[PDB]
């Protein structure tokens, strides 16, 4: 700490450098005494620039030091400016072989090229795992960054900075359940026991749950609405669809939802109907014009 | 409470048993009598459920549906004591309030016995 | 002692009952999500008819921004406020 | 409009088709409890509403389970299917009644013609018991019943078979009877009674 | 009420009680 | 003493899950080349298992 207190002090009476400020920030990474960095680098006088943090925070995403990352973004920086596709695939290349990720997609980059960190095999591989959106397809800026690099995040098993991308992201809980999905599918997968343990310990579905109740004691109505929607990030489709292929029951147990259940289960009338009502209305058929039951 | 529920579950169980009974009916013997039919079909199964199974008119996979038969008898007492817990709460308090109107009734009731 | 051992295990068949008591509530729910969903895609027409509902529909086939941007809005407002 | 709310509703749905269900079940009791005089062909209601009954039902349960959402592979769509144990009973279901329909088929085997229906017959039944869970109360209790007792299920087989050998040891010990029929009858039928 | 129903004198709801 | 035996183990195993599979089995230089098992039988410790 005091070290590099020293340090940017020193680099600081030398001179105000951009430059010279980005390579102290860029020794503090490892250290990560971000309590300290942020007050002497940036509650200073010193002004930064997108580029040049852009930089150290590809570095720092490679690092998986997320609070850096909300500090820096925090900083001005727009990750929606610096996205690039090739950003994205020198990324997704840097990876340990430790992951089973990286052996997962060493084999399906084999499949493929017997059969006839590669972005294409990153897209079989996800779509063979939801087949809900076959979005897929350097220098060509893609749109939706939050999206994408949420999922990096889950796929790098990496929970920190996962919850960072969502809080941000547009959607409200579709992206939430496909990643509960996806991490119980890896999971399934998992090769080393204690690390398959802590992969099923991810538990999103209790945010995208949470989430949920708060909207709902909000709207109550346009909570409804959003559960019944298509989502343009995946490929236009229902959150319900999600719940299905997650599986995911907790979200379901839900009451809300079940209200919503219990308000199509009639169509018309619904929270308001004895069951006796019922049963007349069925024995004749003018109850309708009848107006016993309302409609 | 609880008895106001099992009401709907009678039906259910009664309606397994008319089941059971119509299969062993058709399975036993060969009528077109109305009475007979029905008789047959209802009461002789019904006997053969509380100990009265009458072997010369039906003897010239029971005991799998026997069994199972208890064991769902045994699931639905245990489905009986499981209710039977929860509402000690709530019998609490409204117990205290029909003790309440019970006592104002009977002493606006008269002195004079009901003969 | 027969009598006694199937006493027993009736009273391991309540043990067992009365142990699993919490997921139920939630594992019912979804089943009968499920079975709502369902008996909304059934057609309207009954067994016997279901086969004139099939022919029916068989003939057939032979035969916003604002809003929603507005709703997406609301959600991620949320979003920050919990 | 007041009727096309009134009977496009889903519930309203599943209550007719809950009462058509019953009236299939009881009249298909009947038919079988009258029909089952004549070896011959037979009353009309009795085969040919019974094969169209049983058609439409399968017709309704295959479009279903094949093209509610989407003309995937059958492969995958089989797997799931397979997988649910009351897809389980359905086939077994299936089986039984094609099994019975070829029996019945045969007037030689007349036993065989009457024992493959009455063994089928608990099948609407037992989906008729499954049928029953839309209500709040009673339906957790049945759901966690189901699993309670395939574990207990499990469990009886043991006691059984030492009832069994008690009766056995018994029988062998009290009248020391070749007679294969009143030996079963001895070693089966009076432990049981007792 | 231990199982002994005499239906040679009692025949020449019940479930109800039964239940 | 079972209760600190105990932590320690549980701490060996979920650091690697697999050397903790050595350690049970391995004979023990100090205590006259025995097993881990054997002495634990001996002990009757019956909560380790």
């Amino acid at each position: 700490t005091v070290i590099l207190k020293a340090l940017v002090k020193a680099c600081k009476s030398h001179s105000r450098d951009a430059q010279d400020y980005l390579d102290e920030l860029k020794l503090a990474v490892a250290w990560d005494r971000v309590d300290i960095a942020k007050s002497e680098i940036f509650n200073g006088d010193v002004e930064w620039k997108s580029c040049d943090l852009e930089e150290v925070m590809t570095d720092a995403l490679v690092s998986n030091k997320p609070d850096f990352v909300r500090l820096f973004v925090d900083s001005g920086a727009d990750m929606a400016e610096f996205l690039t596709y090739g950003r994205l695939q020198q990324l997704y290349h840097s990876v340990s072989p430790k992951s089973l990720l990286f052996e997962l997609l060493e084999r399906k980059h084999e499949e493929g090229r017997l059969t006839l960190f590669s972005l294409h095999e990153v897209s079989r591989v996800l779509k063979d795992f939801l087949h809900d959106a076959c979005r897929g397809f350097l220098s060509r800026k893609s749109e939706d960054p939050w999206r994408d690099l949420f999922l990096w995040a889950v796929l790098q098993n990496r929970y920190e900075m996962a919850t960072y991308f969502w809080a941000m992201g547009r959607e409200g809980v579709a992206a939430a359940l496909a990643a509960c999905k996806i991490i119980k599918e890896m999971s399934h997968l998992e090769k080393e026991a204690e690390v398959a343990r802590t992969m099923r310990e991810a538990k999103y579905e209790q945010l995208a749950l949470d989430l949920f109740s708060e909207c709902y004691s909000n709207s109550e109505d346009r909570a409804f609405a959003l559960l019944v929607r298509r989502n343009h990030s995946w490929s236009r489709t229902t959150c319900l669809h999600l719940a299905t292929e997650a599986d995911a029951k907790a979200f379901f147990a839900h009451d809300g939802v079940q209200a919503f259940l219990t308000k199509i289960w009639w169509g018309d009338m619904a929270t308001g109907t004895p069951i006796l009502r019922l049963l007349g209305a069925f024995t004749c058929p003018a109850l309708i014009y009848t107006n016993l039951i309302s409609f | 409470r609880m008895m106001k529920d099992v009401f709907f579950f009678l039906f259910f169980l009664s309606v397994w048993l008319v089941a059971y009974g119509v299969t062993t009916q058709a399975l036993l013997h060969p009528d077109g009598r109305l009475e007979w039919i029905f008789r047959r079909v209802l009461y002789r199964p019904y006997l053969q459920i509380f100990g009265q199974i009458p072997l010369d008119e039906i003897d010239e996979l029971v005991t799998f549906l026997l069994v199972t038969n208890v064991l769902l008898m045994n699931l639905l007492i245990a489905m009986f004591s499981y209710t039977f817990q929860v509402v000690q709460g709530n019998a609490d308090m409204f117990w205290k309030f029909q003790r309440y109107h019970l006592i104002v009734e009977y002493h606006g009731r008269p002195a004079l016995a009901p003969p | 002692t027969n009598v006694l051992l199937m006493n027993l295990l009736i009273a391991m068949f309540s043990y067992t009952f009365q142990v699993v008591q919490g997921n139920a509530d939630m594992f019912w729910k979804f089943q009968r999500y499920h079975l709502i969903v369902e008996y909304h895609g059934r057609p309207a027409l009954a067994p016997p008819f279901i086969l004139l509902s099939h022919l029916s529909l068989v003939l057939k086939q032979v035969f916003p921004d604002p809003v929603d941007q507005k709703i997406i809005t609301w959600e991620t407002v949320q979003k920050e406020n919990f | 409009t007041r009727w096309r709310k009134f009977w496009g509703a889903p519930v309203t749905v599943f209550l007719g088709n809950v009462v058509m269900y019953f009236a299939f079940l009881f009249l298909f009791s009947y038919v079988l409890l009258v029909d089952f005089r004549p070896p011959p062909q037979g009353p009309s209601g009795s085969e040919v509403t019974l094969y169209f009954w049983v058609f439409t039902l399968v017709l309704e349960e295959i479009r279903q389970g094949f093209f509610t959402n989407e003309d995937t592979r059958l492969v995958k769509k089989f797997t799931l299917y397979v997988e649910d144990n009351w897809n389980k009973c359905d086939m077994v279901a299936i089986f039984l009644f094609i099994v019975g329909v070829t029996c019945r088929m045969v007037p030689s085997v007349f036993e065989a013609g009457r024992t493959v229906l009455a063994i089928d017959f608990m099948v609407f039944t037992l989906r008729l018991i499954h049928i029953f869970a839309i209500h709040k109360q009673l339906g957790p209790k049945i759901i966690i019943v189901e699993r309670m007792m395939k574990d207990v299920f499990f469990f009886l087989f043991f006691l059984s078979v030492w009832l069994v050998a008690y009766g056995v040891t018994t029988q062998a010990l009290l009248h020391p009877d070749g007679r294969l029929e009143w030996i079963f009858r001895r070693v089966l039928y009076r432990p049981y009674l007792q």
